[PDB]
């Protein structure tokens, strides 16, 4: 239960605004 | 001996930002050479920003100023990969004029109704810096880079006198192994919090605010049956944006039971005491909470210093 709760809050990161490391 | 550190919390609470600031303070720091390397993604996030604040123009059916900026915006995402190898004087005409707009900045202070990054202003206030020719980006312009993750960050340093292995895990259960492992004998969890989520509006895609989310994984963490011997400590980071915040939007937003001032101070205590009063084993487990600033190097170091002393002093007993 505690992992699916991990994620259901986590990622929600803004991908976009964000750049591909070097 | 060994130390594993772990840190959790919601995405844009300032995790990686406090690995960076590890790297610059225990360890080397960033060299002319990395910091020549990040110079593209500064640009980047630069752009991606001002481009998300002009896409959220549009939602929130907000007119410019003068009419004619407009047009830049046209420009604007066709220039938008020239800087993929330097910023064309045109460009950078173009962000300048166009965060010199009023209402793009009044957009910007409306930023509370959609999401806008907390490294765009930075960005965008030194503009006339980083839009030179020769511009090398300084140890806290790398601070600021946001860049997308894909798999487990990890740093590891000597400090004291003890080796620190400190793990950022993110998302991406692509990894499903060692991923576990990174809960594998924890010495002391590192939990953030963006104080300035308090006034988010509620997304569609949300059933409860962000603070509220924090505060449930919070829980679930606490009184997890699993990190009984783990020590828990607590980081209400973005306590400047907070105390910029707290002047205007009120506290009654993110919990409408609060009778109190809107003092930093007495909110911020509100805080951590509703997230303190989550631990349902008060007597056995305390929290090691803390109201750090992950941007301020100074700060960040004299936090961390005493949570070491902290391990320390329970390490003795
Ligand atoms: N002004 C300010 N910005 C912060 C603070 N902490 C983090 N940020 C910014 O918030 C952005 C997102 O934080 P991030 O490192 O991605 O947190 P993470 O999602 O947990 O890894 C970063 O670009 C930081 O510059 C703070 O205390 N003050």
């Amino acid at each position: 239960d505690f992992f699916d709760i991990l994620v259901k809050c986590q990622g929600s990161r803004l991908d976009d605004q964000r750049c591909a490391p070097p | 001996k060994e130390v594993k550190l772990l840190l959790l919390g919601a995405g844009e609470s300032g995790k990686s930002t406090i690995v960076k600031q590890m790297k610059i303070i225990h360890e080397d720091g960033y060299s002319e050479d990395e910091c020549k390397q990040y110079k593209v993604v500064v640009y980047s996030n630069t752009i991606q920003s001002i481009i998300a604040i002009i896409r959220a123009m549009g939602r929130l059916k907000i007119d410019f100023g003068e009419a004619a900026r407009a047009d830049d915006a046209r420009q604007l995402f066709v220039l938008a990969g020239s800087a993929e190898e330097v910023m064309t004087p045109e460009l950078a005409g173009v962000i300048k004029r166009l965060w010199r707009d009023g209402g793009v900045q009044a957009c910007f202070s409306r930023s509370r109704e959609y999401q806008l990054n907390d490294s765009a202003s930075y960005y965008l206030n030194d503009l006339d810096r980083i839009s030179q020719s020769n511009y090398i980006p300084t140890q806290q312009d790398v601070l600021r880079t946001r860049v997308k993750t894909t798999g487990i960050v990890e740093t590891h340093f000597t400090f004291k006198d003890l080796y620190f292995k400190m793990f950022d895990v993110g998302g991406q259960r692509s990894e499903r192994k060692k991923w576990i492992h990174c809960f594998e004998g924890v010495t002391a969890i590192i939990f953030c919090v963006a104080l300035s989520d308090y006034d988010l509006v509620l997304a569609e895609d949300e059933e409860m605010n962000r603070m509220h989310e924090s505060m449930k994984l919070f829980d679930s963490i606490c009184n997890n049956k699993w990190f009984t011997e783990t020590s828990i400590i607590l980081f209400l980071n973005k306590k400047d944006l907070f105390e910029e915040k707290i002047k205007r939007s009120p506290l009654t937003i993110c919990y409408p039971e609060y009778t109190g001032s809107n003092t930093y101070e007495e909110a911020a205590a509100y805080i951590q005491c509703q997230f303190e009063d989550l631990n349902r084993r008060k007597d056995t487990k305390e929290i090691y909470t803390h109201f750090t600033c992950a941007t301020d190097t100074k700060n960040v170091q004299f936090v961390f210093d005493a949570v070491t002393d902290v391990i320390i002093k329970n390490n003795l007993k």
